[PDB]
RNA sequence: UUAAUUGGAUUCAACGCCGGGAACCUCACCGGGGGCGACGGCAGGAUGAAGGCCAGGCUGAAGGUCUUGCCGGACGCGCCGAG
Protein backbone atom coordinates (compact mmCIF):
# COMPACT_ATOMS: atom_id res chain seq x y z
CA UNK A 1 0.00 0.00 0.00
CA UNK A 2 3.15 2.15 0.26
CA UNK A 3 3.24 2.21 -3.33
CA UNK A 4 0.41 4.49 -3.31
CA UNK A 5 0.63 8.18 -2.71
CA UNK A 6 -3.12 10.34 -2.99
CA UNK A 7 -2.70 13.89 -3.51
CA UNK A 8 -5.84 16.58 -4.22
CA UNK A 9 -8.03 13.68 -4.61
CA UNK A 10 -6.41 11.90 -7.26
CA UNK A 11 -3.76 8.58 -6.70
CA UNK A 12 -0.09 8.67 -7.78
CA UNK A 13 1.73 5.85 -8.05
CA UNK A 14 5.57 5.30 -7.14
CA UNK A 15 5.96 2.68 -10.10
CA UNK A 16 4.45 1.86 -13.46
CA UNK A 17 2.08 -0.71 -14.66
CA UNK A 18 3.54 -3.57 -16.47
CA UNK A 19 1.65 -4.07 -19.55
CA UNK A 20 2.00 -7.61 -20.20
CA UNK A 21 -0.48 -8.95 -17.21
CA UNK A 22 -2.30 -5.46 -16.66
CA UNK A 23 -2.44 -3.92 -13.42
CA UNK A 24 -2.28 -4.93 -10.38
CA UNK A 25 1.84 -5.26 -10.91
CA UNK A 26 4.02 -3.43 -9.71
CA UNK A 27 7.56 -3.25 -11.28
CA UNK A 28 11.30 -2.12 -10.12
CA UNK A 29 12.17 1.51 -10.67
CA UNK A 30 16.08 1.22 -11.03
CA UNK A 31 16.17 4.91 -12.17
CA UNK A 32 17.43 3.72 -15.57
CA UNK A 33 14.97 1.65 -16.12
CA UNK A 34 11.58 0.32 -15.71
CA UNK A 35 12.13 -3.22 -14.99
CA UNK A 36 9.42 -5.88 -14.70
CA UNK A 37 10.32 -8.76 -11.97
CA UNK A 38 7.74 -10.91 -12.71
CA UNK A 39 8.81 -12.22 -16.08
CA UNK A 40 11.78 -10.22 -16.34
CA UNK A 41 10.39 -7.79 -18.66
CA UNK A 42 12.68 -4.29 -19.14
CA UNK A 43 11.15 -0.84 -20.85
CA UNK A 44 14.69 1.29 -20.38
CA UNK A 45 13.79 4.86 -19.54
CA UNK B 1 56.40 -18.63 -36.69
CA UNK B 2 53.48 -21.07 -35.88
CA UNK B 3 51.94 -22.62 -38.88
CA UNK B 4 48.59 -24.77 -38.97
CA UNK B 5 47.59 -26.59 -42.24
CA UNK B 6 50.12 -24.08 -44.16
CA UNK B 7 48.41 -20.97 -42.55
CA UNK B 8 49.54 -18.84 -39.73
CA UNK B 9 47.91 -17.95 -36.34
CA UNK B 10 46.45 -14.43 -37.58
CA UNK B 11 45.61 -16.14 -40.70
CA UNK B 12 43.47 -18.54 -38.87
CA UNK B 13 42.26 -15.61 -37.26
CA UNK B 14 40.34 -14.18 -40.43
CA UNK B 15 39.07 -17.70 -41.50
CA UNK B 16 35.25 -18.26 -41.10
CA UNK B 17 34.09 -21.01 -38.51
CA UNK B 18 33.31 -23.63 -41.67
CA UNK B 19 36.51 -22.96 -43.03
CA UNK B 20 38.48 -23.09 -39.75
CA UNK B 21 36.69 -26.08 -38.85
CA UNK B 22 37.77 -27.43 -42.51
CA UNK B 23 41.22 -27.53 -41.08
CA UNK B 24 40.17 -29.31 -38.23
CA UNK B 25 40.08 -33.05 -38.05
CA UNK B 26 36.94 -35.21 -38.74
CA UNK B 27 35.77 -35.70 -35.09
CA UNK B 28 36.39 -31.96 -33.86
CA UNK B 29 35.32 -30.71 -37.43
CA UNK B 30 32.20 -32.31 -36.66
CA UNK B 31 31.67 -31.47 -33.19
CA UNK B 32 31.46 -28.06 -34.85
CA UNK B 33 29.13 -29.13 -37.29
CA UNK B 34 27.33 -31.16 -34.77
CA UNK B 35 26.96 -27.34 -32.80
CA UNK B 36 28.45 -26.53 -29.79
CA UNK B 37 26.89 -26.83 -26.16
CA UNK B 38 25.02 -23.85 -24.84
CA UNK B 39 27.06 -24.47 -21.61
CA UNK B 40 30.13 -23.88 -24.50
CA UNK B 41 27.85 -20.90 -25.40
CA UNK B 42 28.40 -19.33 -22.87
CA UNK B 43 31.85 -20.30 -22.60
CA UNK B 44 32.38 -18.40 -25.52
CA UNK B 45 30.24 -15.88 -24.54
CA UNK B 46 32.81 -15.75 -21.96
CA UNK B 47 36.11 -15.43 -23.33
CA UNK B 48 35.12 -13.32 -26.16
CA UNK B 49 34.12 -10.55 -23.33
CA UNK B 50 37.46 -11.27 -21.84
CA UNK B 51 39.59 -10.81 -25.20
CA UNK B 52 37.62 -7.27 -25.23
CA UNK B 53 38.55 -6.53 -21.72
CA UNK B 54 35.37 -6.64 -20.42
CA UNK B 55 35.17 -9.83 -18.89
CA UNK B 56 38.01 -9.38 -16.02
CA UNK B 57 37.46 -12.30 -14.07
CA UNK B 58 39.83 -15.22 -14.18
CA UNK B 59 37.85 -17.71 -16.06
CA UNK B 60 37.20 -21.15 -15.25
CA UNK B 61 35.25 -23.76 -17.04
CA UNK B 62 34.35 -27.52 -16.77
CA UNK B 63 33.72 -27.94 -20.48
CA UNK B 64 36.48 -30.44 -20.85
CA UNK B 65 35.21 -31.46 -24.70
CA UNK B 66 35.89 -27.64 -25.40
CA UNK B 67 37.98 -27.69 -28.79
CA UNK B 68 40.29 -25.07 -28.80
CA UNK B 69 40.21 -22.91 -31.92
CA UNK B 70 43.01 -20.14 -32.57
CA UNK B 71 40.63 -17.72 -30.71
CA UNK B 72 41.38 -18.54 -27.50
CA UNK B 73 45.06 -18.56 -27.82
CA UNK B 74 46.96 -16.22 -25.76
CA UNK B 75 44.51 -16.51 -22.78
CA UNK B 76 44.50 -18.59 -18.86
CA UNK B 77 41.69 -20.92 -18.61
CA UNK B 78 40.73 -22.71 -15.36
CA UNK B 79 40.11 -26.12 -16.32
CA UNK B 80 37.83 -28.48 -13.47
CA UNK B 81 40.04 -31.85 -13.46
CA UNK B 82 36.93 -33.18 -11.25
CA UNK B 83 38.22 -31.97 -8.07
CA UNK B 84 39.88 -28.50 -8.40
CA UNK B 85 40.52 -25.61 -11.31
CA UNK B 86 43.90 -26.55 -13.15
CA UNK B 87 45.04 -23.72 -14.76
CA UNK B 88 46.06 -23.54 -18.81
CA UNK B 89 47.78 -20.94 -20.55
CA UNK B 90 46.80 -21.58 -24.29
CA UNK B 91 49.76 -21.11 -26.79
CA UNK B 92 49.03 -21.24 -30.76
CA UNK B 93 50.00 -25.11 -30.81
CA UNK B 94 46.82 -26.42 -29.19
CA UNK B 95 44.22 -25.56 -32.23
CA UNK B 96 42.67 -28.77 -33.07
CA UNK B 97 42.43 -30.11 -29.87
CA UNK B 98 39.92 -30.36 -26.39
CA UNK B 99 40.37 -28.73 -23.67
CA UNK B 100 40.38 -31.85 -21.40
CA UNK B 101 43.71 -32.99 -23.03
CA UNK B 102 45.55 -30.41 -21.10
CA UNK B 103 43.23 -30.96 -17.55
CA UNK B 104 45.57 -33.52 -15.98
CA UNK B 105 42.56 -35.55 -12.99
CA UNK B 106 44.48 -38.61 -12.85
CA UNK B 107 47.68 -38.69 -10.64
CA UNK B 108 51.28 -40.31 -11.01
CA UNK B 109 51.45 -43.82 -10.00
CA UNK B 110 54.59 -45.22 -9.14
CA UNK B 111 55.62 -48.76 -7.50
CA UNK B 112 56.64 -49.50 -3.59
CA UNK B 113 56.78 -52.97 -2.07
CA UNK B 114 53.92 -55.12 -2.53
CA UNK B 115 51.60 -55.43 0.10
CA UNK C 1 -16.49 -63.83 -55.16
CA UNK C 2 -15.10 -62.52 -51.73
CA UNK C 3 -13.18 -64.29 -49.09
CA UNK C 4 -13.16 -63.96 -45.52
CA UNK C 5 -10.13 -65.03 -43.19
CA UNK C 6 -10.12 -65.53 -39.66
CA UNK C 7 -6.98 -65.72 -37.66
CA UNK C 8 -7.28 -67.47 -34.36
CA UNK C 9 -4.72 -66.95 -32.23
CA UNK C 10 -4.05 -68.77 -28.74
CA UNK C 11 -1.76 -70.03 -26.16
CA UNK C 12 -3.96 -72.91 -25.25
CA UNK C 13 -4.45 -75.53 -27.91
CA UNK C 14 -7.96 -76.80 -26.25
CA UNK C 15 -9.27 -73.58 -26.32
CA UNK C 16 -8.34 -72.95 -30.24
CA UNK C 17 -9.54 -76.46 -31.37
CA UNK C 18 -12.71 -75.77 -29.46
CA UNK C 19 -13.14 -72.11 -31.75
CA UNK C 20 -12.26 -73.76 -35.01
CA UNK C 21 -14.87 -76.42 -34.30
CA UNK C 22 -18.07 -73.68 -33.61
CA UNK C 23 -16.59 -72.16 -36.65
CA UNK C 24 -16.60 -75.45 -38.84
CA UNK C 25 -19.96 -76.75 -37.34
CA UNK C 26 -21.41 -73.63 -38.03
CA UNK C 27 -20.17 -73.63 -41.32
CA UNK C 28 -22.19 -76.38 -43.19
CA UNK C 29 -24.69 -75.46 -40.67
CA UNK C 30 -24.61 -72.10 -43.03
CA UNK C 31 -24.34 -74.61 -46.29
CA UNK C 32 -21.34 -72.22 -47.21
CA UNK C 33 -17.63 -73.70 -48.60
CA UNK C 34 -15.46 -73.47 -45.83
CA UNK C 35 -11.95 -74.18 -46.35
CA UNK C 36 -10.45 -76.67 -43.15
CA UNK C 37 -8.22 -74.86 -40.45
CA UNK C 38 -4.76 -74.83 -41.55
CA UNK C 39 -2.53 -74.71 -38.70
CA UNK C 40 0.36 -72.20 -39.22
CA UNK C 41 3.40 -72.77 -37.41
CA UNK C 42 3.33 -72.39 -34.02
CA UNK C 43 5.63 -69.56 -32.64
CA UNK C 44 7.76 -70.42 -29.38
CA UNK C 45 9.04 -67.45 -27.26
CA UNK C 46 12.06 -68.21 -25.36
CA UNK C 47 13.60 -66.60 -22.55
CA UNK C 48 16.84 -67.36 -20.75
CA UNK C 49 17.93 -66.38 -17.59
CA UNK C 50 20.05 -67.37 -14.70
CA UNK C 51 19.10 -68.58 -11.74
CA UNK C 52 20.93 -67.58 -9.01
CA UNK C 53 19.71 -64.17 -7.64
CA UNK C 54 23.19 -63.51 -6.74
CA UNK C 55 26.69 -63.57 -8.23
CA UNK C 56 27.71 -66.70 -5.83
CA UNK C 57 27.89 -70.71 -6.66
CA UNK C 58 28.13 -72.46 -9.87
CA UNK C 59 26.07 -70.65 -12.97
CA UNK C 60 22.77 -72.25 -13.81
CA UNK C 61 20.51 -71.17 -16.21
CA UNK C 62 16.60 -71.41 -16.42
CA UNK C 63 14.92 -71.80 -19.94
CA UNK C 64 11.18 -70.48 -19.80
CA UNK C 65 8.64 -70.87 -22.79
CA UNK C 66 5.62 -69.88 -24.18
CA UNK C 67 3.93 -71.84 -27.25
CA UNK C 68 1.51 -69.57 -29.03
CA UNK C 69 -0.60 -71.72 -31.61
CA UNK C 70 -2.30 -70.18 -34.85
CA UNK C 71 -5.07 -71.01 -37.02
CA UNK C 72 -6.60 -70.17 -40.20
CA UNK C 73 -9.82 -70.24 -41.39
CA UNK C 74 -10.99 -69.32 -44.66
CA UNK C 75 -14.98 -69.15 -45.69
CA UNK C 76 -16.71 -67.54 -48.89
CA UNK C 77 -19.08 -64.54 -48.74
CA UNK C 78 -22.53 -65.45 -47.56
CA UNK C 79 -23.79 -62.54 -44.98
CA UNK C 80 -25.59 -65.34 -43.02
CA UNK C 81 -22.77 -67.33 -42.67
CA UNK C 82 -20.23 -64.18 -41.47
CA UNK C 83 -23.38 -62.46 -39.23
CA UNK C 84 -23.07 -65.96 -37.25
CA UNK C 85 -19.52 -65.32 -36.02
CA UNK C 86 -20.18 -62.26 -33.75
CA UNK C 87 -22.32 -64.36 -31.35
CA UNK C 88 -19.52 -67.03 -30.58
CA UNK C 89 -18.48 -67.13 -27.24
CA UNK C 90 -14.68 -66.95 -27.64
CA UNK C 91 -12.51 -67.74 -24.62
CA UNK C 92 -10.55 -65.38 -23.20
CA UNK C 93 -6.96 -66.49 -23.89
CA UNK C 94 -8.12 -66.99 -27.88
CA UNK C 95 -7.58 -63.34 -30.11
CA UNK C 96 -9.63 -64.15 -33.59
CA UNK C 97 -9.06 -61.72 -36.27
CA UNK C 98 -11.05 -61.64 -39.29
CA UNK C 99 -10.43 -59.44 -42.67
CA UNK C 100 -11.78 -59.88 -45.58
CA UNK C 101 -9.65 -60.09 -49.15
CA UNK C 102 -11.13 -60.03 -52.54
CA UNK D 1 -9.27 10.76 21.23
CA UNK D 2 -9.63 12.86 18.60
CA UNK D 3 -10.11 10.63 15.24
CA UNK D 4 -7.08 10.01 12.83
CA UNK D 5 -6.38 12.47 10.30
CA UNK D 6 -8.17 10.28 7.69
CA UNK D 7 -11.40 10.33 8.92
CA UNK D 8 -13.84 12.12 6.92
CA UNK D 9 -17.58 11.41 8.41
CA UNK D 10 -18.04 9.66 12.02
CA UNK D 11 -19.92 6.56 11.96
CA UNK D 12 -23.04 5.86 13.94
CA UNK D 13 -22.69 2.06 16.85
CA UNK D 14 -25.06 0.66 14.51
CA UNK D 15 -24.04 1.57 11.18
CA UNK D 16 -20.89 0.49 12.50
CA UNK D 17 -22.07 -2.95 13.85
CA UNK D 18 -23.81 -3.67 10.18
CA UNK D 19 -20.39 -2.79 7.73
CA UNK D 20 -18.77 -5.78 10.42
CA UNK D 21 -21.95 -8.34 10.22
CA UNK D 22 -21.95 -7.05 6.75
CA UNK D 23 -18.06 -8.24 6.19
CA UNK D 24 -18.73 -11.80 8.09
CA UNK D 25 -21.55 -12.36 5.28
CA UNK D 26 -19.33 -11.45 2.75
CA UNK D 27 -16.74 -14.18 3.88
CA UNK D 28 -19.21 -17.06 4.35
CA UNK D 29 -21.25 -16.15 1.32
CA UNK D 30 -19.77 -14.23 -0.98
CA UNK D 31 -15.97 -12.57 -1.18
CA UNK D 32 -14.25 -10.14 0.83
CA UNK D 33 -10.44 -9.26 0.25
CA UNK D 34 -8.54 -9.29 3.89
CA UNK D 35 -5.80 -6.72 3.89
CA UNK D 36 -4.96 -3.24 3.17
CA UNK D 37 -2.67 -4.21 -0.30
CA UNK D 38 -5.46 -6.29 -1.77
CA UNK D 39 -8.17 -3.62 -0.72
CA UNK D 40 -6.09 -0.67 -2.79
CA UNK D 41 -5.62 -3.54 -5.70
CA UNK D 42 -9.73 -4.27 -5.98
CA UNK D 43 -10.83 -0.77 -5.74
CA UNK D 44 -7.90 -0.13 -8.20
CA UNK D 45 -9.56 -2.56 -10.31
CA UNK D 46 -12.86 -1.53 -9.19
CA UNK D 47 -14.40 -4.89 -7.72
CA UNK D 48 -14.85 -3.35 -4.42
CA UNK D 49 -18.35 -2.30 -3.43
CA UNK D 50 -17.69 -1.39 0.02
CA UNK D 51 -14.33 -0.81 2.03
CA UNK D 52 -14.22 -1.31 5.56
CA UNK D 53 -11.34 0.59 7.63
CA UNK D 54 -9.91 0.98 10.98
CA UNK D 55 -10.32 3.16 13.12
CA UNK D 56 -7.47 2.55 15.97
CA UNK D 57 -4.40 1.81 13.43
CA UNK D 58 -1.80 3.49 14.86
CA UNK D 59 0.11 4.07 11.78
CA UNK D 60 -2.27 6.29 9.69
CA UNK D 61 -0.49 5.67 6.85
CA UNK D 62 -1.74 2.34 5.74
CA UNK D 63 -5.21 3.88 5.83
CA UNK D 64 -4.33 7.61 4.85
CA UNK D 65 -4.93 6.86 1.66
CA UNK D 66 -8.70 4.50 1.46
CA UNK D 67 -10.92 7.31 1.63
CA UNK D 68 -9.88 10.03 -0.90
CA UNK D 69 -9.18 6.64 -3.37
CA UNK D 70 -12.98 5.52 -2.63
CA UNK D 71 -14.40 8.60 -3.00
CA UNK D 72 -12.53 8.67 -6.28
CA UNK D 73 -13.53 5.59 -7.40
CA UNK D 74 -17.33 5.94 -6.38
CA UNK D 75 -16.77 3.23 -3.87
CA UNK D 76 -18.21 3.73 -0.79
CA UNK D 77 -16.10 3.40 2.17
CA UNK D 78 -16.96 2.75 5.93
CA UNK D 79 -15.02 2.91 9.05
CA UNK D 80 -15.06 0.39 12.35
CA UNK D 81 -13.82 1.23 15.60
CA UNK D 82 -11.00 -1.58 16.03
CA UNK D 83 -8.99 -3.71 13.48
CA UNK D 84 -9.50 -7.02 16.26
CA UNK D 85 -13.11 -6.46 15.48
CA UNK D 86 -12.37 -6.68 11.59
CA UNK D 87 -10.38 -9.07 11.69
CA UNK D 88 -13.09 -11.65 13.77
CA UNK D 89 -15.27 -10.22 11.07
CA UNK D 90 -13.36 -11.51 8.27
CA UNK D 91 -12.42 -14.58 9.86
CA UNK D 92 -8.52 -14.56 10.32
CA UNK D 93 -6.71 -14.21 13.49
CA UNK D 94 -4.26 -11.02 12.54
CA UNK D 95 -5.88 -7.68 13.23
CA UNK D 96 -7.67 -6.99 9.42
CA UNK D 97 -7.02 -3.12 8.94
CA UNK D 98 -9.25 -3.17 6.12
CA UNK D 99 -11.80 -5.13 4.06
CA UNK D 100 -12.96 -4.94 0.81
CA UNK D 101 -15.96 -6.46 0.14
CA UNK D 102 -16.18 -8.07 -3.92
CA UNK D 103 -18.90 -9.96 -3.55
CA UNK D 104 -21.67 -8.90 -0.93
CA UNK D 105 -22.98 -12.37 -1.37
CA UNK D 106 -25.93 -12.43 1.32
CA UNK D 107 -25.01 -9.27 2.47
CA UNK D 108 -26.07 -7.21 -0.39
CA UNK D 109 -29.43 -5.84 1.12
CA UNK D 110 -27.15 -4.69 4.10
CA UNK D 111 -24.37 -3.20 1.86
CA UNK D 112 -26.71 -1.53 -0.76
CA UNK D 113 -28.42 -0.09 2.69
CA UNK D 114 -25.09 0.51 4.65
CA UNK D 115 -23.92 2.42 1.45
CA UNK D 116 -26.67 4.38 1.77
CA UNK D 117 -25.95 5.43 5.33
CA UNK D 118 -22.65 5.79 3.76
CA UNK D 119 -24.16 8.26 1.35
CA UNK D 120 -25.46 10.28 3.90
CA UNK D 121 -22.50 10.95 6.06
CA UNK D 122 -20.63 12.55 4.09
CA UNK D 123 -23.49 14.62 2.96
CA UNK E 1 16.76 -28.15 -10.34
CA UNK E 2 15.17 -31.51 -8.42
CA UNK E 3 13.96 -32.76 -11.62
CA UNK E 4 16.11 -36.00 -12.94
CA UNK E 5 17.19 -35.12 -17.01
CA UNK E 6 15.32 -37.05 -19.14
CA UNK E 7 17.13 -39.87 -20.56
CA UNK E 8 16.01 -41.53 -23.83
CA UNK E 9 19.30 -43.96 -23.96
CA UNK E 10 21.55 -45.71 -21.23
CA UNK E 11 21.52 -47.94 -18.05
CA UNK E 12 19.26 -44.99 -16.40
CA UNK E 13 16.75 -44.74 -19.02
CA UNK E 14 14.94 -48.32 -18.24
CA UNK E 15 13.93 -48.94 -15.03
CA UNK E 16 12.50 -52.64 -13.91
CA UNK E 17 8.52 -52.30 -13.72
CA UNK E 18 8.14 -54.14 -10.14
CA UNK E 19 11.74 -53.25 -8.31
CA UNK E 20 13.15 -50.13 -10.15
CA UNK E 21 16.47 -51.50 -9.86
CA UNK E 22 18.40 -49.63 -13.15
CA UNK E 23 20.80 -52.82 -13.71
CA UNK E 24 19.17 -56.20 -15.53
CA UNK E 25 15.75 -55.73 -17.36
CA UNK E 26 14.87 -57.95 -19.58
CA UNK E 27 12.89 -56.04 -23.01
CA UNK E 28 11.87 -58.81 -25.16
CA UNK E 29 8.76 -57.58 -26.74
CA UNK E 30 7.90 -55.17 -23.64
CA UNK E 31 8.57 -56.98 -20.21
CA UNK E 32 10.50 -54.27 -18.45
CA UNK E 33 11.84 -56.43 -15.73
CA UNK E 34 14.60 -56.93 -13.71
CA UNK E 35 15.82 -60.46 -13.78
CA UNK E 36 15.09 -61.00 -10.37
CA UNK E 37 11.75 -59.62 -10.16
CA UNK E 38 11.21 -62.15 -13.75
CA UNK E 39 11.56 -65.87 -11.78
CA UNK E 40 8.86 -64.72 -9.57
CA UNK E 41 5.95 -63.99 -12.30
CA UNK E 42 6.81 -65.95 -15.14
CA UNK E 43 4.53 -68.60 -13.93
CA UNK E 44 1.48 -65.91 -13.84
CA UNK E 45 2.16 -65.23 -17.37
CA UNK E 46 1.95 -68.26 -18.60
CA UNK E 47 5.74 -69.21 -19.09
CA UNK E 48 5.92 -73.12 -18.71
CA UNK E 49 9.38 -75.27 -18.10
CA UNK E 50 10.10 -77.89 -20.42
C1' U F 1 49.15 -45.82 -6.68
C1' U F 2 45.25 -42.50 -6.18
C1' A F 3 41.36 -37.25 -3.06
C1' A F 4 38.90 -41.93 -5.22
C1' U F 5 40.12 -46.44 -8.17
C1' U F 6 32.70 -48.04 -4.28
C1' G F 7 31.89 -53.26 -2.09
C1' G F 8 31.03 -58.65 -2.15
C1' A F 9 33.23 -63.18 -3.61
C1' U F 10 38.68 -67.31 -1.97
C1' U F 11 40.01 -74.58 -3.64
C1' C F 12 36.52 -78.29 -5.01
C1' A F 13 31.48 -74.61 -4.77
C1' A F 14 35.48 -66.54 -5.96
C1' C F 15 38.32 -64.46 -10.39
C1' G F 16 33.81 -63.00 -19.23
C1' C F 17 31.03 -63.76 -11.24
C1' C F 18 27.13 -59.98 -8.74
C1' G F 19 28.18 -55.92 -13.01
C1' G F 20 23.68 -59.46 -17.81
C1' G F 21 28.09 -53.82 -21.50
C1' A F 22 30.16 -47.64 -16.37
C1' A F 23 31.32 -40.85 -21.35
C1' C F 24 26.09 -38.60 -17.89
C1' C F 25 22.64 -41.88 -15.97
C1' U F 26 24.28 -47.23 -13.64
C1' C F 27 26.82 -44.65 -8.77
C1' A F 28 27.18 -47.16 -3.70
C1' C F 29 33.98 -43.69 -4.52
C1' C F 30 36.16 -38.65 -4.61
C1' G F 31 35.82 -33.13 -5.21
C1' G F 32 32.56 -29.13 -5.77
C1' G F 33 27.74 -26.93 -6.05
C1' G F 34 22.35 -26.61 -5.11
C1' G F 35 17.40 -27.92 -2.71
C1' C F 36 15.14 -29.82 1.20
C1' G F 37 13.68 -32.09 6.04
C1' A F 38 5.99 -35.20 6.10
C1' C F 39 2.92 -34.19 10.26
C1' G F 40 2.20 -32.03 15.37
C1' G F 41 3.88 -28.44 19.51
C1' C F 42 6.95 -23.33 20.73
C1' A F 43 7.08 -18.67 18.04
C1' G F 44 5.48 -16.09 13.48
C1' G F 45 1.57 -15.04 10.13
C1' A F 46 -1.05 -11.46 5.93
C1' U F 47 1.96 -5.64 7.55
C1' G F 48 2.52 -10.22 2.47
C1' A F 49 5.49 -15.08 -0.01
C1' A F 50 7.42 -19.59 0.95
C1' G F 51 8.80 -19.25 -5.08
C1' G F 52 10.54 -16.94 -9.43
C1' C F 53 12.47 -12.63 -11.62
C1' C F 54 15.51 -8.61 -15.10
C1' A F 55 21.29 -5.57 -15.21
C1' G F 56 25.34 -7.54 -13.30
C1' G F 57 29.21 -9.81 -9.69
C1' C F 58 30.42 -14.19 -7.76
C1' U F 59 29.01 -18.91 -9.57
C1' G F 60 31.97 -24.33 -14.53
C1' A F 61 26.61 -22.38 -14.90
C1' A F 62 22.40 -22.62 -11.98
C1' G F 63 17.38 -15.10 -8.58
C1' G F 64 22.04 -20.91 -6.18
C1' U F 65 24.44 -16.30 -3.80
C1' C F 66 24.17 -11.26 -3.17
C1' U F 67 23.41 -5.15 -5.37
C1' U F 68 18.80 -3.52 -6.96
C1' G F 69 13.81 -3.57 -6.72
C1' C F 70 9.14 -6.29 -8.68
C1' C F 71 5.97 -9.73 -8.34
C1' G F 72 3.56 -13.93 -6.73
C1' G F 73 -1.61 -12.63 -4.08
C1' A F 74 -1.09 -16.61 -0.40
C1' C F 75 0.07 -18.60 5.24
C1' G F 76 5.02 -20.73 6.03
C1' C F 77 11.51 -18.86 8.89
C1' G F 78 13.84 -20.91 13.12
C1' C F 79 13.77 -24.76 17.78
C1' C F 80 11.50 -29.43 19.99
C1' G F 81 8.82 -34.27 19.21
C1' A F 82 8.91 -36.92 14.90
C1' G F 83 10.06 -37.69 10.10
Amino acid sequence: WKLYEIKDGKVIRKNKFCPRCGPGVFMADHGDRWACGKCGYTEWK
Amino acid sequence: EFRYRGYTLEQLMNMSLEELARLFPARQRRSLKRGLTPEQKKLLRKIRLAKKGKYKKPIRTHCRDMIILPEMVGLTIYVHNGKEFVPVEIKPEMIGHYLGEFAPTRKKVEHGAPG
Amino acid sequence: MQKARIKIASTNVRSLDEVANQIKQIAERTGVRMSGPIPLPTKRIRITTRKSPDGEGSATFDRWELRVHKRLIDIEADERAMRQIMRIRVPEDVTIEIELIS
Amino acid sequence: MAKPSYVKFEVPKELAEKALQAVEIARDTGKIRKGTNETTKAVERGQAKLVIIAEDVDPEEIVAHLPPLCEEKEIPYIYVPSKKELGAAAGIEVAAASVAIIEPGKARDLVEEIAMKVKELMK
Amino acid sequence: YNKRKPRKFGKGARRCIRCGQYGPIIRIQGLMLCRHCFREVAPKLGFRKY
